[PDB]
């Protein structure tokens, strides 16, 4: 199926570098809440 | 079926945008995914195998019937491929000279 | 009745307000959505009010919403699309700032 | 208020002492944490750009600022230190 | 008396790592605060402890007390400022690494 | 060991099969997880005192044997440190 456990966990989202993105800090460990 | 705001991943990108929004073109790909089996990623999100940088106006056309491109893009080939994927004839051709 | 802070989410980019800079611009799309008393926004998943809009447009049509001016970055390369977006929300002078 | 103050700042979630914000006398930091708005989780909320926050929290740890090499919003956070109203840092940002 | 994982705050960016890692170089300011001679330092809500610091740029700071060396990203603006944190963790031989 | 191990990398949590982490004779996360020290955290979870972050492409290649990577990879020297930490000696030669 397109749904199963090596499929579905290989999409991991990240943020591409879109405007501000591109040049401002997107990661720095985990976030606090 | 569908909520009313719906969690869209395409290309590692995150979207999420009115139901209303996809099906604003009939008889086009997104339609056809989201008229009343998908592939969703990882958090849940649908996820489409699209580049993520050219979906914000593939998104925004489908909002306005409309899209303004960004100041000297010289790009609109690739875009009008995304476009052609999609399948939005209109859009086409106003990418196309 | 709306809290001090209003949580925004924005075509997938969640932004934080105050529900006075939302109606600091009178008749304008954000202030017909927060200003009456109303029993019907759209919303998420988590609560938070959705604008479907795009959502890194949207940094500076909030930052404008608060000092009714913006400064954009150096070589800004979506000038006419701001504009655009600023025309969605009806804020008139702020049109009138990004038309060169 | 508690030594670490718990800010969120136009959505980004940033963390720092007491101290540092009440720093530089008749600042609008200092107005707001010399003995208020809070999120849903409690956080002191400031309504401002939060990307551009973490450089204005940098020069009140340091009173100087190392921008990135070809940052392009020099403009933008010089914006940022007249509304908190920071002189000095609103200095070191005009040629 | 600290366990053998500490749990840092770096501005609101929380970070694990062993506490022989933050005692790895002598003399340094992580040196004076994590070295037993554990209840006087700073705390944040959740107890972990908390380093008023950019966080950004403090996971570089942990790659180099783990490594004694530091790969940056291919293309990276902020090395004059990763300096900066390593004068203030008092880190002599990441200094000289950046400095050109 | 579990049949779903708890890690903890830099402070990030990752759920992963026993059978990931040795699927590599002779990496490190094959010493350590080979059935035969271990520091764990408040809740109990092994501990990897590394960049939290990368790990995650690390953890797709244990499973798979491959990695495809965004287009737009910032860090691709940091991704080859941190596989030589964990010593996987096909995977610094595909990033070569
Ligand atoms: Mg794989």
């Amino acid at each position: 199926d397109i749904n199963s456990p090596e499929h579905i966990q290989r999409r991991l989202s990240l943020q591409l570098p879109i405007l501000h993105h591109a040049y401002l800090p997107s990661i720095g460990g985990v976030d606090a809440s | 079926m569908f909520p009313e705001v719906v969690e869209l991943n395409v290309g590692g990108q995150v979207y999420f945008t009115r139901h209303s929004t996809l099906i604003s073109i009939p008889h086009s790909l997104l339609w056809k995914m989201f008229s009343p089996d998908l592939a969703k990623d990882s958090k849940g999100r649908f996820f489409i195998d699209r580049d993520g940088f050219l979906f914000r106006y593939i998104l925004d056309y489908l909002r306005d019937r409309q899209v303004v491109l960004p100041d000297h893009f010289p790009e609109k080939g690739r875009l009008k491929r995304e476009a052609e994927y999609f399948q939005l004839p209109d859009l086409v051709k106003l990418l196309t000279p």
